[PDB]
């Protein structure tokens, strides 16, 4: 469930890490590796 | 605090009081001619006696630094487009009226920097300007390409040092910018602290003014502040040693001297006047007491024998903190100018006086 | 600092005195330059000696 | 009495104030120390992340209220601005002066007799430096280049990579070599452009013979890759010409305004012919390039690139020998471009890293420059290895400008520890004891180095100090001045041979500093904090 | 860290662990410390604290001092308890037994900040302290003559060392004659309920005396008190515990008549049992009558009659102090007061004293109690020196128990602080440096001394360094000459167990703090 | 009762620290009071048509492109609130929402400053609840949904009743639409994705420099 | 110096002192103000004083009586 409103049904790895907000920043830091990693390649996000 | 770097500290302020000022026929110091620059980083090992000026701004033209035989000029006018003091606009009706204000104002801003030039010129100061542009990215490409140090935002406080330290003489309009009117210095160079900023010195002066400039260095900014109050108490000191040049021993001994003879002159007189004065003499010698507190010494125990051999004869007789006891102190070079001790006691006494004539307080 | 002067300038007194005592500091240092301390150190234990 | 509108500490309260802050500062920072040294990472209350090892950049960070762990903070700046390495150990090493130095006043020794000591302590530590502990490069070669980056980036994120990150920053460093006016040959550091991009593993790193740009062509018609390319260097927008504030245009016969407003274009349209027609391939400038003169370079078939900063433009025009041109003028008044004002380079490309794409400028003549792209996993990690390299690239800058090396591992500390013990009973009488708490306080890096391992750092200093005296009594054994700490084994070890090296600059400045700090913080016996 | 949902401990548990709580433990010991650092020596200074009620409490002994501190730290609250357990025990040296074990905690800082193990250091103290112990019974100086004159001086200049740290200090040869006096008049176990401590407001310090008997103030008087002669010269005392006083007979008591005159014999039999209480007083030839219970006006009237004191309402501590100084017996029936049962004094007089009247019970030949009357010019000022004098009076029961001294400003532990680095320097090195931290840390009682004093510590700390290793056992400071003498020769004497027991305490103390490294606080429940 | 020409001596004089001790406490309140003063009571007292290009603002406003998509910043403390807007370079607009949680219209009003700060990085969209503020009643109960904005140290922006000219399903083009009309949001700026980073520090440039 | 204008306050809040200036200046009013107060009401021509209680009961007198009128006064 979007924060603006919107609703996101997904699978993806790299989709569902970047829609969670969080504090601790250990969690930052793997949202930041999803992130990295569907960059570089496109694939492996949950593998990573 | 500069205790420690006084072997390095001491002789530049004297060298710094006796460049401003003629060894005779001088009766005062103007401090304003000695300007202290402080630039963080290093240590107070560091500073140094700059008998040229030593200029905060940039150097606007980059790529070229450290002129040698430098012919510096300092303008009030600005090298930009054309402005009269009044109101002006150009109308432009036709597109060879537009080629021709563009090929105009690069002709008149290309006029200016090749009379520049003529003159041999080659460091230009610029006073700082508010209203009107001071230096246009076209004048500054010409004087590049000509090969000529550009220093913009000149205070306009700063031309009287700049004036008597370089020699130039300022030129506020071009008509009047002719060779004549230049400053000649031996080098002219831009510095790098070692990372901690840029300074510029010109050094070395032809028929150099009366004005130095000390650069202060230390580790953090507190230090250095306390560092230029401790050089400008050194410089005061040696004001005051130019005019009523009187000298004293140090280390609490006038003090001490003045308690003993104004209880002398207390005991010469009658009445309550005769208190008074033994009160003044009472309190002179807290000095004394105050010197041998704060260094380990006994104070009642010091004081008395302060007392006592000056009462022998010891007229230099003063605490000695180096030896934790009492000796003559002009063995240990302790001294001080007289208009410090004759001026505090005045001043003291002319304020406890004007003191004692007030007997009431109103709220306002 | 160890300045007289600039301690006694730097730290608000609210007292009338030792504002006079604060400008007094100043005249010294205009004047002389150094002695600010011993100036006020004076002054002070004058006063002391005036209260008995 | 003195009805001051604030608050007064007085004696001994303010002294243990000031030692209890600058304690604390050292603590926090205490952990970070030696190759069995941990990182830390701060979060700066909004969800910004700063993982770091880097002391000075954990001080900078930090907001603090306390004036003497203030002054602390900035004495960590200062030794990061002058050298940049040993900024913790600057760091600990004055905060454990203060400490011992309020212990000895605490034992009613004067403050002033405190100070000279440490005045002449330090002195006397630099002399002994100089004159002992010195080891000359010239007889090493690159060896001690290698060594010194890789001692310099122990304790960093790019610890075990030392192998190829310390020949990387070597090469990065010698390619920027100049030698002024003197012949005293300068390496000018900060003008490696580091670039930071996340995606593939740290070895991915590529050090580039040539310059890197984080800017992309201006339009998508022009070609991405040009072989031989000729540089024009601008410092011009390159847009519709628009007249200045004090010109003004009235029309009075309408004939002329379509004339006017075709000149408008038609001006910048002769600028860019004239910089076209001299052969240039790619034009760099600080300002911005409108569509119409895109257009005019895409038909050219050159590169155009805009808003590109102003130290990565000067940098490629000394690099590539092209001359910035602000303006368009010659002497004689008119508006030319002469083909000599044309940098060069071997290859200019538009490569594509991590889904971005940036520019690089491949192999220039008449320079060799050099930047570095470094890879890692996220933002964090690169910029941990960015400020890792820089100071890695700071202590082989240092290293090749003065060519003189001590030994690492707290071989240094404890042979002035036991120089100054043993000096200090041949110089006044209180000023004696300020001169041994000073060498008692040299062992905190060694101290700190031990614990962080977890190790027996009492038995492994002992026995440090143990090796150290036996080469300064015995004169044939003066081989054991290079012994040092071998975190790894937990066992004294000889440095000089191991391969750990430190710029001496390093270690001076940070006494000089440390002793500085110490002093000015002892001066306070007396604090009046105003109500604001 | 994360939320986990349901937490371990109860939540706002406080946690510490490790190396920085174990340093923050030493810092709150030296915070402590230094509250009673200036309280010790001949130049010590009393510290005034004043609780929430507005009571101010001026004093110089170190255990007062801090019992009105209100310590919350667990670590530092080891060193207010010790020191009450060396008050407990010795009674003298509860700024010592901080002292030390502060200056313990502070010496072993720095090898607790290099990640030692605290066993070792925890092992190096019992070592250290167990060598002390065991030095300061060889050296300690004791006299195989049991000379009666010796024994009074031995105990007299241990009362005067003691003493000469308070604001009696100027009167501190009164003082000890006084405390010794008053000791040497206990029997056998020394009891302090023994001796009598009263505190009249007014008059000089040399204006208090010390009672070969007993004395207490008067206890409302009522009717007819006035007509009693106030001095006797051979009276015997009737002490009783009676109610002396027109009453029912029981609580439970109920009189069922149906006669008038039944009612007037009733009236009569009340009247006849007080009386015939007071007849057999009386008859007992006994002329000061003491009650614990009070003693009502037709009693009061009845010996005023007969020429003869009453005093009822008597304290119950002060009928004890009477019993022990005449030797009587208190009753609780009058039915048989025979001459064994009757207390005997000298001579019994009421004298005003500043404002007050006070019964004196003196001439008791055998006293084996005192009653020191105390005057000053303050209620702190009597307070203070009862608590000066208690310090004395414990001293002076230590000394009897066993007359074995050592000299005094700090010549033991300057002999102790060489011995046991002589001892350091001949073992391995872990405990070698330990040991002569240990020794380095007993340094600090002198110190602290020069520094109260004014002195240079420094200087003279080197000069009785050098004395004592050159050859010289007691060598201390001397305080007067702002030099170090012999202080045995100078009298300046100190019972042995009163630095065995600083020491041991402060070696506990020590020991304890270093050895926990974790500090746990569960949330205050009911703040209210 | 006389003798009223006091002229007090050295009382007031006497006691001008323990004065001054609450004359600067108070004069501190008043700052912020007088800053929602302000905003009080006098605000409480009270087809291009069919904007074809209002779909497509919202699929590309759906461009986070970067890390994450952060929040907007939360004020705890009202003396917080009183210097950040005091500190701060003026340049730049600074926008303030106030809200009370469980209220309806607040949730979406979030979720458009949250569109809106990746639009727009130069302002400084942040949240506040009226608790911590010091709102008066009526305030509270029923004038909560309000967008504050700030510039120059001064207000700019005088809304209150959002809802009432946008409703309870306005979208962040809704309320970047109704901010243009009344020229407050500055204007945008052409941006692109860097790699991640390139600049590291500003000092000493000592940049290249071939000599002979 | 005095005990209320010195630099450490020794008092409790609300104890007030008045050194001889206000003491006599407070004295001296208090003494005319009574004075002036019962007066007029003096000599076969003297007039009366109504006095209002303020209290619950609210009792209303009028004397000529000196005492009296000084008696049910509220005097500080
Ligand atoms: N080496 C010394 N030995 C003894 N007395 C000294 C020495 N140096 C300075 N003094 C004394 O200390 C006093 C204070 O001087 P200083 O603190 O420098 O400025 P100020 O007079 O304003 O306090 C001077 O009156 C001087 O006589
Ligand atoms: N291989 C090694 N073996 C032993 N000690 C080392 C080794 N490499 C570095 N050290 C020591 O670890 C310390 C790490 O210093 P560091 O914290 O990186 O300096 P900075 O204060 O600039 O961060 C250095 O003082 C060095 O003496
Ligand atoms: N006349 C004296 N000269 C030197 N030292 C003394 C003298 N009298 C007492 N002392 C020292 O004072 C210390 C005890 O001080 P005091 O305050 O009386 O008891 P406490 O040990 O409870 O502090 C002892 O260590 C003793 O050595
Ligand atoms: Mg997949
Ligand atoms: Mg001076
Ligand atoms: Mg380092
Ligand atoms: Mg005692």
């Amino acid at each position: 469930l979007d924060p603006m409103g919107g609703i996101v049904m997904t699978n993806d790895g790299n989709a569902i890490l970047r829609e969670i907000q969080v504090q601790h920043p250990a969690a930052k830091s793997m949202i930041e590796i999803s992130r990295t990693q569907d960059e570089e390649v496109g694939d492996g996000t949950t593998s990573v | 605090v500069v205790s420690q770097y006084s072997s390095l500290l001491s002789p530049m302020s004297v060298n710094a009081v006796m460049k401003v000022i003629d060894p005779a026929t001088a009766t005062s110091v103007d401090l304003r001619d000695i300007k202290i620059v402080k630039k963080l980083g290093g240590t107070i090992d560091d500073c140094e006696l700059v008998e040229g000026l030593v200029l905060t701004q940039k150097v606007s033209n980059s790529g070229i630094t450290r002129v040698e035989k430098a012919k510096i000029g300092l303008i009030q006018f600005c090298l930009s487009a054309p402005k009269t003091d009044m109101d002006n606009q150009i109308v432009v009706s036709d597109y060879a009226q537009m080629d021709r204000v563009l090929r105009e104002e690069r002709a008149y801003i290309l006029n200016l920097v090749k009379q520049i030039k003529k003159t041999g010129c080659n460091v230009l100061l610029i006073q700082k300007s508010i209203l009107r542009d001071a230096l246009s990215d076209l004048a500054l490409h010409f004087l590049n390409k000509m090969k000529i140090m550009v220093i913009k935002d000149i205070e306009r406080e700063d031309i009287e040092f700049i004036c008597k330290t370089i020699g130039t003489k300022p030129v506020a309009h071009i008509d009047q910018f002719t060779a004549d009117m230049l400053g000649s210095a031996e080098l002219a160079e831009e510095v790098n602290l070692n990372g901690s900023g840029k300074l510029l010195k010109i050094t070395g002066c032809a028929s150099p003014g009366k004005t130095v400039t000390i650069v202060v260095r230390g580790s953090n900014k507190l230090v250095i502040e306390e560092a230029e109050r401790s050089i400008h108490d050194a410089l005061c000191v040696i004001r005051c040693l130019v005019k009523k040049r009187a000298l004293i021993a140090g280390g609490g001994a006038p003090e001490i001297e003045l308690a003993l003879r104004l209880t002398e002159y207390s005991r010469t007189l009658s009445g309550m006047e005769s208190y008074c004065v033994r009160a003044f003499a009472d309190a002179m010698e807290v000095i004394p007491s105050t010197l041998a507190e704060n260094a380990g010494l006994n104070p009642i125990s010091t004081v008395t024998e302060l007392r006592n051999r000056h009462a022998q004869g010891e007229k230099t007789a003063g605490i000695n903190v180096r030896k934790g006891g009492i000796s003559n102190i002009l063995e240990e070079l302790v001294v001080q100018p007289l208009l410090v001790s004759v001026s505090a006691l005045t001043l003291a006494t002319e304020t406890v006086r004007s003191i004692l004539k007030i007997d009431d307080v109103v709220n306002t | 600092t160890n300045d007289g002067a600039t301690i006694l300038k730097q730290m608000q007194v609210l007292h009338p005195a030792a504002r006079m005592l604060v400008e007094l500091s100043k005249a010294q240092d205009i004047e002389a330059g150094d002695g600010t301390t011993s100036v006020v150190i004076i002054a002070g234990s004058l006063l002391d000696s005036c209260t008995k | 009495p003195l009805s001051v509108f604030g608050d007064r500490s007085t004696g001994e309260t303010i002294r243990s104030q000031n030692v209890m802050a600058a304690a604390s500062i050292a603590n926090i920072v205490k952990s970070s120390l030696g190759p069995v040294g941990l990182d830390k990472m701060l979060v700066d209350d909004i969800g910004d992340v700063t993982i770091t090892n880097d002391g000075a950049t954990i001080l900078k960070l930090l907001e603090v209220e306390h004036p003497a762990a203030k002054v602390l903070c900035e004495l960590a700046d200062l030794q990061d601005k002058e050298v940049g390495d040993g900024t913790t150990s600057v760091v600990i090493i004055a905060a454990e002066l203060l400490k011992n130095a309020d212990e000895l006043v605490k034992q009613k020794i004067h403050p002033t007799s405190v100070i000279s000591g440490y005045r002449l302590a330090c002195k006397e530590a630099v002399r002994y430096i100089n004159e002992n502990l010195i080891v000359n490069t010239d007889e090493l070669g690159r060896d001690c280049l290698i060594n010194a980056a890789k001692t310099s980036m122990s304790s960093k994120i790019i610890g075990i990579n030392g192998d190829f990150f310390a020949n990387m920053v070597v090469d990065a460093v010698l390619a920027i070599k100049y030698t002024d006016i003197r012949g005293q040959p300068r390496y000018p550091v900060n003008s490696v452009n580091i670039l930071k991009a996340h995606g593939r593993s740290q070895m991915e790193s590529m050090l580039i013979s040539g310059y890197a740009l984080n800017c992309v062509v201006g339009s998508q018609g022009m070609p991405k890759r040009i072989v031989n390319a000729k540089i024009a260097c601008l410092d011009f927008s390159l847009q519709k010409t628009k007249m200045k504030l004090g010109v003004q245009v009235v029309i009075t016969d309408p004939e002329k305004l379509d004339q006017i407003r075709q000149r408008e274009s038609d001006i910048t349209k002769e600028r860019i012919q004239k910089i076209l027609a001299t052969g240039a391939n790619v034009i760099l400038t600080t300002g911005g390039i409108d569509d119409m003169c895109l257009k005019y370079f895409v038909e050219a078939g050159a590169m155009a690139v805009r808003r590109v900063l102003k130290r990565d433009l000067k940098r490629i025009a000394k690099a590539s020998g092209a001359t910035i041109l602000s303006t368009l003028a010659n002497l004689e008044g008119e508006e030319t471009f002469e083909a000599a004002m044309l940098g060069q380079a071997e290859e200019v490309v538009q490569e594509r890293i991590c889904d971005d794409e940036l520019i690089l400028i491949k192999n220039t003549k008449a320079r060799t420059s050099a930047s570095i792209i470094l890879r890692g996993a996220n933002d964090f990690m690169c910029d941990e290895m960015e400020r890792s390299l820089h100071d890695a690239l700071c202590v082989v800058k240092r290293v090749l400008e003065s060519k003189s090396v001590v030994p690492g591992g707290g071989a240094v500390e404890a042979a002035l520890s036991i120089y100054l013990e043993n000096y200090a009973t041949s110089m006044g009488s209180r000023e004696q004891l300020a001169i041994a708490e000073f060498a008692r306080s040299l062992l905190v890096i060694p101290n700190t180095l031990a614990v962080n391992a977890a190790q027996d750092s009492t038995d492994l200093v002992a026995k440090l100090r143990a090796f150290h005296n036996e080469a300064q009594v015995n004169p044939e054994r003066k081989n054991l001045k290079w012994i040092g700490l071998d975190l790894s084994n937990g066992k004294p070890r000889d440095n000089k041979q191991a391969g750990v090296f430190e710029p001496t600059i390093v270690k001076v400045k940070s006494l000089k500093f440390a002793t500085e700090a110490a002093i000015t913080i002892l001066r306070i016996d007396d604090l009046i904090k105003l109500h604001p | 860290m994360m939320p986990t949902p349901v937490i371990l401990l109860k939540e706002g548990t406080d946690s510490s662990q490790g190396i920085p709580q174990l340093v923050s433990n030493i810092s709150a010991c030296q915070v402590i410390a230094e509250a009673v650092r200036t309280t010790l020596g001949p130049r010590g200074m009393d510290k005034l604290i004043v609780d929430g009620r507005g009571k101010a409490t001026i004093s110089n002994d170190g255990a007062t001092i801090l019992k009105l501190l209100d310590v919350v730290h667990p670590a530092a609250k080891t060193l207010v308890d010790i020191a009450k357990s060396q008050d407990a025990e010795v009674g003298d040296g509860t700024t010592s037994v901080t002292l030390l074990a502060a200056e313990f905690l502070k010496q072993v800082k720095p090898y607790v900040e290099e990640g030692l193990h605290p066993q070792i250091i925890i092992r190096a103290f019992r070592t250290a302290t167990q060598l002390a112990v065991n030095k300061i019974k060889e050296i300690a100086v004791t006299v195989k003559k049991a000379d009666k004159v010796e024994q009074r001086k031995l105990l007299e200049k241990c009362a005067m060392t003691a003493l000469s740290s308070k604001l009696i200090s100027q009167q501190k040869a009164f003082f000890a004659k006084m405390v010794v006096d008053a000791v040497m008049m206990l029997d056998d176990l020394l009891q302090l309920k023994m001796i009598g401590i009263k505190k009249v407001q007014g008059g000089a310090l040399e204006d208090s005396q010390l009672v070969a008997g007993v004395a207490f103030k008067k206890t409302f008087s009522y009717a007819g008190f006035e007509m009693q002669p106030k001095k006797y010269h051979n009276p015997k005392i009737a002490l009783l515990n009676v109610e002396l006083e027109l009453k029912a007979e029981k609580d439970n008591a109920e009189i069922r008549v149906h006669t008038v005159e039944d009612y007037q014999a009733i009236v009569d039999a009340e009247w006849n049992i007080l009386y015939d209480k007071l007849e057999k007083i009386h008859h007992s030839g006994a002329k000061v009558v003491l009650s614990k219970l009070p003693i009502g006006d037709v009693a009061t009237q009845y010996f005023a009659d007969r020429d003869m004191f009453c005093a009822g309402r008597v304290p119950e501590e002060d009928l004890k102090r009477t019993m022990m100084a005449c030797g009587g017996s208190i009753q609780t029936s009058v039915n048989a007061l025979s001459a064994d049962v009757l207390g005997r004094c000298q001579v019994f007089e009421e004298t005003q004293i500043g404002g007050e009247r006070y019964n004196f019970f003196t001439g008791c030949p055998k006293a084996k109690t005192c009653t020191f009357i105390l005057r000053g010019g303050a209620e702190q000022f009597m307070e203070e020196t009862e608590r000066s004098l208690h310090d004395a009076i414990m001293i002076v029961r230590r000394a009897i128990k066993n007359d074995s001294v050592v000299a005094g400003g700090g010549a033991i532990e300057m002999e102790l602080s060489k011995y046991l680095r002589d001892y350091s320097r001949t073992i391995p090195g872990k405990q070698q440096l330990l040991i002569g931290a240990y020794a380095k840390a007993l340094e600090i009682i002198p110190r602290q001394l020069c520094d109260n004093a004014g002195f240079d510590a420094t200087n003279i700390l080197n000069k009785l360094r050098a004395r004592h290793a050159q050859g010289g056992t007691w060598y201390g400071v001397d305080i007067n000459n702002e030099d170090i003498a012999d202080n045995f020769e100078a009298f300046v004497w100190e019972p042995a167990m009163v630095r065995i027991n600083a020491l041991t305490a402060a070696s506990e103390a020590a020991c304890l703090i270093v050895s926990v490294d974790e500090t746990i606080k569960n949330p205050r429940s009911t703040v209210d | 009762l006389a003798g009223e020409g006091i002229s007090v001596n050295t009382g007031p004089k006497g006691v001008i620290n323990d004065w001054r001790r609450f004359k600067q406490l108070e004069t501190e309140q008043r700052e912020e009071q007088c800053r929602e003063m302000e905003r009080l009571i006098k605000k409480l007292s009270m087809f291009l048509q069919q904007y074809r290009k209002q779909r497509m603002e919202e699929m590309r406003q759906q461009l986070h492109k970067g890390p994450q998509f952060k929040q907007v910043f939360e004020i705890s403390s009202g003396e917080g609130f009183l210097d950040m807007i005091d500190k701060e370079q003026k340049s730049i607009v600074i926008m303030v929402h106030i809200y009370e949680d469980g209220i309806p219209g607040t949730e979406a009003m979030n979720g458009c400053m949250i569109c809106l700060a990746a639009e727009y990085p130069a302002v400084k969209f942040c949240k506040v609840k009226s608790s911590v503020i010091g709102a008066s009643s009526q305030f509270t109960r029923n004038a909560l949904p309000a967008l504050l904005i700030y510039k120059g140290g001064e207000l700019i922006g005088n809304f209150v009743r959002v809802t009432d000219q946008l409703g309870d399903d306005f979208f962040a083009v809704d309320l970047e639409a109704f901010l243009q009309e009344f020229g407050l949001l500055p204007e945008k700026e052409v941006l692109v994705l860097t790699s991640v980073r390139n600049s590291a520090t500003c000092h000493s440039e000592d940049s290249d420099l071939e000599i002979d | 110096a005095s005990l209320s204008l010195a630099p450490v306050n020794i008092f409790k809040a609300g104890a007030d002192e008045e050194r001889a200036e206000t003491a006599r200046l407070t004295s001296f009013i208090g003494a005319i103000a009574i004075g002036d107060l019962v007066k007029s009401t003096l000599g076969p021509k003297g007039m009366d004083k109504i006095l209002l209680s303020s209290g619950r009961d609210a009792s209303l007198m009028v004397t000529n009586d000196g005492a009296t009128i000084l008696k049910n006064i509220g005097v500080d």
